[PDB]
DNA sequence: AAGTACTTGAGCTT
DNA sequence: AAGCTCAAGTACTTAAGCCTGGTCA
RNA sequence: GACCAGG
């Protein structure tokens, strides 16, 4: 009863409600709604700056 | 089996007279008397 | 804190401290401190699906020309004295103390002999070199300074030897807290960066076996032996992605 | 994405601001002094499939996932371009219509391209006999008709 | 404190308790001893002065059957060698059947196996203290257990036309069958006193 | 046009279907789209009595409810009875899962029993489980016939 | 598609949501001849397991059950006449020639059958050729405080076939013993019994096509007079989560905020203190459930418990629970996920949305509002929390019996009960003689304790047993003779069970069992004559 | 009587002179360890085990356990006690100096302490501990672990109303197979009642008449497999 | 094994609590056999 | 072995809930093999339910043995049997 | 002048058997010592 | 992962 | 010496039924 | 036969 439970730190990340019935269940968790995934990056010498 | 082989010997590292000891609880088994098999040990020598 | 950790390594513990360090290609690899009761922490790396381990103050002296009085004020720079790590790191020096080198050089030199064998580097092309390479290959890859590259590590040494003195508690790395997402995109480049890796070593085995047979034809200026050898070997990649999707 | 309340634009963060940022999801809720971050609107919250299921706030959440693990498979419009796809098995639903009720993000997301299922008349009732143990009926006339 | 000297009063009643349960007969006021009743019985001076007295017998009520039993304590630790064997002869000329033997603790192995080869048709029996010292018998999770004549056993036998390999068993480290002096072969009869309809009769066997 | 059976409400708790019934009926009836989507309809006031009002307003009863005769008697149902207007995105499970039947057909190349088919005409597997059943049942002879 | 009637169902485990069953055909006479003897349907009543009935009439017609049995509905002629023949339907069942009714129960100045009244006359009108009439009284499952204070239906009771007072439920016919079906299963043997379930369903069948019954919406809202006094009373539970921690940590309510967060900090990173805590809270909040539920459920709500289509399938034990319409109408109550409650984030905070280290109830797991209000995001979070783990370790538990049903029939294969009435292995050897004394497999055992039951009727039950071709055969004077001796209190006399097998010495019976009908004949002398 | 009965708890269970001990400083040069205690009316506040006991067991054992496990250590970083000093008055603390070479490596010392405290045991019944007590006017005790031997002499309670959770391997071996049978028929009557499920002790009385048919118990695997008369049922199962 | 058919399966409360439905291509389709006697052969001439 | 004589019977005289199954069985199995009807037919047709119209009338052959588990048994008609 | 409990005494003895067989190393009747043997999996 | 029974070596006693 | 019970340590098989689809080399 | 699906 590990990792498939549904531990709240996704509120906005990975829905909550869907997630299929059966064996695989509460593993795949569907993004929630919103939740983009940032895959360009960015510079970040200003930062150390 | 090969373990308990003896090959200069070609007789048991177990002695002669426990196998036979061995053979005397079989023979007894075969037609069923249990206490009777556990008997058979009352001796000392 | 997973209980396999330490009946792998009778000496070992469960404590230990993962990181998953990847480099600005998204190449990522893990190499992650295995802590044994006695003190000393081993390093783990993985190469070539086979396990290494490695003691963390051989890379630590290993990665910087340094004085052990820069590793032990790393290690325990604070409130001078606390008894627990200030012990600790005094039996983990001694422990390296007792069969290592004392010089970068020499300490290279030893890291460079042990691992020729299976590095599939250069047979020949240097041994000092090999060991500033391992360093750079397989330690800790997402930093590119070295000096950083010991800042951190110093930072990791500390904080594992804080999370035995109980003070840290035991993270839960299967929550949504310290997840990531791997992108198809992402795993397509890497694929396809393993495909090249593989077809670049692959000729150059079959260029080795050009010079195994005796000399068949030998003159690494010339083009038409370039082409011949291209014609030797599969040349196609694009079939690999094709059978993998 | 979430809006700041100190400010009144976006800000975006990721899984380790949500452990320490307290987040507020109601307007209304916002307690000042603690509360850095409101949230959109909760609808935010949940995926889309899950979404456009109307009032998924009064069921028990098995249902809901239930519903939501089943709607990925209703005998649904796959698309439109129909005479061009070689795929092996397609279903399509002769017709379909737009569901009366309907959250308005169903409406942003342009399912209405891609409509499910139909609306009937349904009469909570037990009647027939037939329809025990989660079963139902189904009026001959609508069947014949074209549902 | 003093407690060891209670752990031999105990020693009574779970001894003069195994007797019938047998077979046999003893005074019904044996079984039925105060505390300070046995202290009263065995005397010295000490207050420790419980030992070198303690040793009785008794007689069936069975009448017959070749013999009787004849109950006594070796209460010094580690009996050993050379107080196991020596009190064997005392058996064969007071003509008792079978014997009791306690000890805390441990009797020694080396004196485990040359014992009962020299017993032969008598056989000591069996017991060590500060284990049965709490009478078995007594509780609701165990039954009332009695022996079968070979007329009775016959019984069995018949009416079900078995085998003596087919009865259910009990093993002899058992302490029910150590308890009632069973032998390798004879059937008990075993008053399973399940309440969901009545209370049946069993039987086993030992081997 | 379907008739849903009340006896499944409890114990499964979707009452926001009855919800959903009662935003339907009234979306119908006016011209509108009910928006439904999670979280907007709060305790002050409940949905259901947004819902109501609006369905008061177009000539219906407020619960939902309606009067309805009965078919075969003719009579009029003594309570009256829920009428909503629901979407049924229908499923896909018809008649390819359902039926199997295996008169007589292929077999196995080694031990001649019949192949695991539906496409073979494969038959259904009997045991291991089954075989428990009968022998409970004392069925010897129809363990042997099958098995 | 087939066909299967509702009864079966619950044996076989199905929903029919759409689940599919193995038909199988035994082609030759010996198989199929043996199937419909000992494997037809209706002689499999009783699972064996336990004695109770595990079949039944079920959902619909349980409550339409409960509204005809009720003293107030009447039929006249033509619906009486309609209903009793849909009930019966003779000629496709057969076995009669002409149908056999009542008189009207009351009769002027019109003529109105009542529903019992119907009742009766199907119990009538399957009376076997000549058996004897029913009598029986046994407790209802539908509570009489429901209909009024001290109202008498709360039992049914029917003697000579005609039910007098007493509506029908889940209990009288369905998975409860003792009630109509199975004591007609009893006395007019089981052929019979399947033909009555079959026919009180076709019955309450027949009444929905008349009458008409749907779960409509009023019966879950509060009136307002309730629902303000709910939330009064949560009003009144503003706090009690906060109230209960301090408590448990043990300081004051007017606590020093840092000491109270510093405590807080101290109780959960050790995980027992968490237990400990978690009892405390959900003491005081199954208290504040309790109150509120008590309070509202069965006097708030808008309609009363008959006229309540809701209601009424949840008392009667159709389908659900007290607390599914506790759910819906009132409050949900605290969320309890693998044990204890919510999970903890690192930072003590149960939800992103709640401040660090909550001691309202609301991050505890409890949750205000109810089904038919809607309930608040925050809240649905946990709701979503513990309705996903009920499937996860719903799904994933079916695996547990995956390995000991392979294990208890290696050890337990043959088993078999000779005709010595021993219950031997199969390679010979005696387990259990009388298989603990057994008074039978547990399948029929049942009626024995209802010792008053054949004492009441007693005489269509001495008709079922053929006393004049079994006294014939079997010896009867000896083993009850010897039954007293082996009553006696010394032993040396055996179980009259070993003595005398219980097979042909119609004398033997287990202790029990004769202590049993003694004690009950000096105990209970009321019905026996002297 | 309810004072004799929480002090014959506090009697069976076990001490470990952890749960005693305050934190434990080692001064270091020579060698030197030094373990707080508290005062003598906590002490008996939980406890009333006395002062010469702590002083007399703990030297003992608390010395051979500490010396044991320094031991290993030693071992480990290959691959005593000479003056000892109790609060032989007050019991507020416990001073041990010990000499060992120079060459030995540094050793973790306050944790090879806080274990030895822990892997030394006071009054501890060879497998037992942890005694409570619960609310019937039939009060009893509930004890973790199991010592049938330990209870025998123990007689501020019956040695009859011995109420037992499975342990019935344990039971079986001193109280007969009869005891070990309605064990188990009372073992599972007991686990299918906390739900509401009907299971007649006709089949939960069969099912343990035969596990112990051979006289004495069988568990429901590779042990009671390989005992049948049938070479196809066991050569079915589990290893062909 | 053979002689046996599957399907999904609604339900019906009008037949019996004894009888089962079997659709018409169970029927049709399942055989058994049938041995012929002087009072069935009419039947069994139907039948074919 | 032995064949168990009439004088001592050990065995239960109720038609058991099996021999009742196995009887008509094998009765309504030889019936449909053209055999013996030992009862005026009511011109019904199943082979079996004919088996039942003659063991509600006692005429049928087809004794059973009852096996006891030693290896003896004993011969009962089932006009014998209850 | 099989059955079941004769196989829980001839796995008994076979137990015994081997108890007895590989513990001895030397000739209990020749006094040699015969040749160890190691094998691979 | 769970856990089982299996087998070999090192320390103590005659 | 060496016999012989004691200890952790090395090899080593199971993990519900069905049923239906699909892709694959 | 193996990996994703699905009741
Ligand atoms: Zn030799």
């Amino acid at each position: 009863t590990t990792v498939r439970k549904l531990l709240p730190e996704a509120w906005g990340f990975m829905c909550p409600v869907h997630t299929p019935d059966g064996s695989p269940c509460g593993l795949l968790n569907h993004l929630a709604r919103k939740c983009e995934i940032v895959t360009h990056p960015s510079d970040v010498s200003q930062i150390p700056s | 089996l090969l373990r308990s082989t003896c090959l200069y010997c070609h007789h048991f590292k177990l002695s002669k007279v426990k196998v036979h000891l061995f053979f005397c609880r079989l023979k007894l088994l075969d037609y069923g008397l249990l206490n009777e098999s556990e008997m058979v040990e009352n001796v000392s020598l | 804190i997973r209980p396999s950790f330490a009946n792998r390594g009778t000496s070992y513990s469960q404590y230990g401290l993962s990181i998953r360090c990847v480099r600005p290609d998204q190449s990522s690899l893990t190499n992650t401190l295995h802590y044994l009761n006695n003190g000393v922490t081993m390093f783990r790396f993985h190469w070539r699906k086979n396990e290494y381990l490695i003691p963390s103050m051989m890379i630590l002296k290993a990665l910087l020309e340094t004085s052990d009085k820069e590793i032990f004020e790393g290690i325990v720079g604070k409130d001078l004295g606390n008894t627990f790590l200030t012990d600790r790191v005094e039996l983990m020096l001694r422990a390296y103390k007792s069969y290592g080198l004392y010089s970068q050089t020499e300490t290279l030199q030893y890291l460079g002999s042990k691992f020729r064998v299976v590095l599939g580097v250069a047979e020949d092309l240097t041994d000092v070199e090999v060991g500033r390479f391992l360093l750079q290959k397989v330690v800790l890859v997402h930093l590119r300074e070295a000096k950083d590259k010991f800042r951190l590590l110093l930072f990791m040494i500390r904080k594992l030897y804080a999370l035995v003195a109980g003070e840290c508690c035991a993270d839960n790395p299967d929550s949504p807290q310290h997840q990531e997402i791997l992108l198809g995109g992402f795993l397509y480049g890497q694929i396809l960066k393993e495909k090249i890796e593989d077809w670049l070593n692959s000729i150059r085995a079959q260029i080795n076996l050009d010079v195994r047979r005796s000399a068949p034809g030998v003159d690494f200026s010339d083009r038409k032996y370039l082409t011949r050898v291209f014609s030797k070997i599969n040349n196609d990649i694009g079939t690999k992605l094709q059978y993998f999707l | 994405p979430v809006k700041h309340i100190s400010t009144g634009e976006l800000d975006m963060l990721g899984p380790f601001e949500q452990v320490y940022m307290d987040i507020a999801c109601f307007p209304k809720e916002i307690v000042p002094k603690v509360s850095t971050h409101v949230e959109y609107s909760p609808t935010n919250v949940l995926s889309i499939v899950a979404n456009m299921t109307p009032f998924s706030d009064f069921n028990q959440s098995p249902r809901n996932m239930y519903q939501c693990q089943m709607g990925k498979q209703t005998m649904g419009t796959p698309g439109t371009a129909l005479r061009y796809r070689t795929d092996n098995k397609l279903y399509r639903l002769q017709t379909g219509q737009t569901p009366v009720v309907r959250p308005k993000l169903h409406n942003t997301y342009g399912l209405d391209h891609y409509p499910n299922g139909t609306n009937a008349v349904v009469a909570v009732i037990s009647y027939t006999g037939y329809d025990m143990e989660d079963a139902m009926i189904l009026n001959k006339s609508a069947h014949e008709r074209g549902f | 404190e003093e407690k060891n000297i209670v752990r031999v009063f105990r020693a009574w009643k779970t001894a003069h308790q195994l007797v019938h349960d047998r077979g046999y007969g003893v005074s019904q006021a044996e079984l039925d001893l105060t505390l300070d009743q046995f202290k009263a019985m065995h005397c010295g001076m000490g207050r420790n002065l419980d030992r070198t007295t303690l040793s009785f017998y008794a007689k069936p009520s069975n009448d017959s059957n070749k013999g009787t039993i004849y109950i006594e304590f070796a209460k010094e630790p580690s009996v050993g060698i050379k107080e196991m064997r020596t009190f064997v002869h005392t058996l064969g000329d007071h003509n008792h059947k079978t014997g009791i033997l306690i000890y805390a603790n441990s009797m020694t192995p080396s004196a485990a196996k040359i014992i009962a080869t020299v017993t032969g048709q008598f056989t000591i029996e069996t017991f060590q203290e500060s284990d049965l010292i709490v009478n078995i018998t007594h509780h609701e999770l165990v039954p009332k257990h009695i022996l079968l004549s070979p007329d009775e056993k016959k019984e069995l036998l018949d009416r079900y036309k078995l085998r003596e390999t087919q009865l259910p068993r009990i093993q002899l480290a058992d302490p029910v069958a150590r308890y009632l002096g069973l032998k390798r072969g004879e059937v008990v009869k075993i008053v399973r006193r399940s309440e969901t309809s009545g209370r049946y009769n069993s039987y086993r066997i030992c081997a | 046009d379907i008739i849903i059976n009340p006896h499944a409400f409890p114990s499964r708790m979707t009452i926001g279907m009855f919800i959903e019934s009662l935003a339907g009926k009234a979306g119908a009836c006016h011209g509108l789209a009910q928006d439904s989507t999670p979280f907007i309809y709060s305790e002050q006031q409940t949905a259901a009595d947004y819902f109501g009002e609006q369905l008061v307003k177009a000539g219906y009863n407020y619960h939902g409810n309606e009067p309805m005769y009965s078919g075969i008697t003719g009579q009029e149902m003594k309570a009256d009875i829920y009428i909503g207007v629901v979407y049924y995105q229908r499923l896909r499970h018809m008649v390819s899962d359902k039926f199997q039947v295996r008169t007589t057909g292929p077999i196995h190349n080694l031990t001649r029993q019949p192949v695991k088919g539906r496409k073979r005409a494969g038959g259904i597997r009997f045991g291991e489980m089954e075989r428990d059943a009968v022998i409970g049942h004392g069925t010897s002879f129809l363990m042997q016939d099958r098995l | 598609t087939i066909r299967m009637h509702y009864a079966n169902c619950n044996s076989y485990n199905a929903d029919f949501d759409g689940d599919e069953m193995n038909m199988h055909f035994p082609q030759s006479t010996n198989a199929r001849s043996e199937a419909q003897f000992i494997a037809n349907t209706d002689s499999q009543y009783l699972v064996p397991t336990s004695g109770d009935p595990l079949r039944g009439l079920i959902q619909d017609h349980v409550v339409m059950g409960v509204w005809l049995t009720c003293k107030d509905t009447f039929y006249t002629r033509d619906e009486y006449q309609q209903l009793l023949f849909q009930a019966l339907k003779p000629d496709e069942t057969g076995m009669y020639g002409r149908i056999k009714t009542l008189p009207p129960a009351i009769q002027r100045p019109g003529i109105y059958w009542t529903g019992k009244q119907i009742i009766s006359s199907v119990l009538l009108n399957l009376k076997p050729s000549d058996r004897p009439g029913l009598n029986l009284k046994s407790k209802a499952k539908v509570p009489g405080k429901y209909w009024s204070p001290d109202s008498e239906e709360g039992s049914v009771l029917f003697d000579d076939g005609e039910l007098l007072c007493g509506i029908l439920d889940k209990s009288s016919f369905g998975a409860s013993a003792f009630g109509l079906v199975h004591s007609v299963h009893e006395l007019y043997g089981p052929d019979i019994a399947g033909r009555l379930l079959s026919v009180l369903s076709r019955l309450f069948t027949a009444y929905a096509q008349m009458r008409g019954f749907t779960c409509r919406m009023d019966d879950l809202r509060l009136d307002e007079q309730g629902d303000n006094w709910r939330r009064q009373l949560l009003e009144n539970g503003k706090s009690f989560g906060l109230e209960a921690a301090s408590e448990y940590v043990g300081l004051s309510t007017d606590s020093p905020i840092a000491l109270l967060n510093a405590n807080l900090e101290e109780v959960y990173r050790d995980d027992e203190k968490l237990q400990g805590l978690d009892a405390a809270m959900k003491g005081k909040m199954n208290g504040l459930t309790s109150s509120i539920i008590n309070k509202c459920i069965p006097d708030g709500l808008l309609t009363k418990f008959p006229y309540n289509h809701m209601q009424t399938m949840t008392v009667s034990g159709a389908k659900g629970s007290n607390v599914n319409v506790s759910q819906i109408s009132c409050l949900l109550g605290q969320q309890e996920l693998e044990g204890r409650r919510v999970p903890l984030m690192v930072s003590g905070k149960s939800l992103p949305s709640f401040v660090p280290y909550e001691t309202s109830a609301k991050s505890g797991g409890f949750i205000a509002s109810r089904f038919l209000t809607g309930i608040a995001p925050q809240e649905y979070y946990f709701h979503c929390m513990a309705g996903r783990e009920g499937l996860i370790d719903t799904a994933v538990k079916t695996s547990r019996s995956g390995y000991l049903q392979r294990c208890l029939m290696k050890h337990l294969e043959g088993l078999c009960v000779q005709y010595d009435h021993t219950v031997r292995d199969s390679d010979g050897s005696i387990v259990q003689f009388h298989y603990g004394e057994d008074s039978l497999d547990v399948t029929k055992q049942k009626h024995l304790t209802q010792f008053e039951f054949s004492a009441k009727n007693y005489k269509s039950l001495i008709q079922k047993y053929k006393v004049k071709s079994v006294l014939s055969a079997v010896d009867s004077e000896t083993a009850s003779s010897y039954a007293k001796k082996a009553l006696k209190k010394p032993y040396k006399y055996d179980p009259v069970l070993d003595k005398y097998p219980p097979s042909r010495y119609l004398g033997s019976v287990s202790e029990k069992f004769q202590r049993a009908v003694d004690e009950y004949t000096q105990k209970n002398p009321d019905k026996l004559i002297a | 009587s309810d004072k004799r009965a929480s002090a014959f708890c506090k009697e069976v269970n076990k001490l470990v002179l952890s749960e005693v001990v305050r934190q434990v400083r080692v001064t270091e040069k020579t060698y030197a360890i030094r373990l707080d205690l508290y005062s003598r009316d906590e002490y008996q506040d939980e406890y009333g085990v006395l002062q010469e006991e702590i002083e007399s067991t703990f030297s003992n054992r608390f010395l051979k356990i500490l010396n044991r496990i320094i031991k290993s250590y030693l071992a480990k970083s290959k691959q005593n006690c000479k003056h000892l000093d109790f609060d032989y008055v007050n019991g507020e603390w416990a001073t041990v100096e010990l000499v060992f070479p120079i060459n030995t490596e540094k050793l973790l010392m306050v944790s090879l302490v806080e274990k030895a405290c822990s892997e030394t045991v006071i009054h501890e019944i060879p497998g037992i501990t942890r005694c409570f007590s619960k609310p019937d006017t039939v009060p009893k005790v509930i004890t973790e672990g199991v010592n049938l031997k330990a209870i025998w002499e123990f007689y501020n309670e019956i040695s009859m109303n011995d109420i037992y959770t499975n342990d019935i391997a344990a039971i079986l071996r001193i109280y007969g197979v009869e005891a070990a049978r309605n064990a188990i028929v009372h073992e599972v009557s007991s686990v299918f009642g906390v739900y509401g499920i009907a299971v007649d002790p006709r089949h939960l009385s069969l099912i343990a008449d035969y596990m112990t048919f051979e006289g004495g118990y069988k568990a429901f695997n590779r042990m009671g497999i390989e005992y049948n008369t049938s070479p196809f049922a066991k050569m079915s199962f589990e290893t062909t | 094994v053979n002689y046996a058919a599957r399907s999904v399966i609604s339900p019906d409360p009008n037949i019996e609590t004894n009888e089962i439905g079997v659709p018409p291509v169970f029927a049709t389709k399942l055989t058994y056999p049938e041995p012929v006697t002087l009072y069935n052969f009419n039947e069994m001439r139907n039948a074919v | 072995g032995k064949a168990v004589a009439k004088e001592d019977r050990t065995t239960t005289p109720y038609m058991t809930k099996y021999e009742r199954a196995r009887i008509l069985g094998t009765r309504a199995l030889q019936i449909s093999m053209n055999a013996p009807v030992l009862v005026d037919l009511e011109g019904e047709t199943d082979p079996l339910q004919i088996a039942m119209k003659e063991l509600a009338q006692k005429k049928i052959p087809l004794l059973v043995r009852r096996y006891l588990p030693d290896g003896s048994y004993e011969d009962w008609s089932v006009a014998e049997l209850i | 002048q099989l059955t079941t409990l004769l196989l829980h005494e001839r796995k008994k003895v076979v137990r015994a058997f081997y108890h007895a067989i590989s513990s001895r190393k030397q000739c209990d009747n020749c006094q040699s010592f015969s040749p160890n043997f190691r094998k691979e999996g």
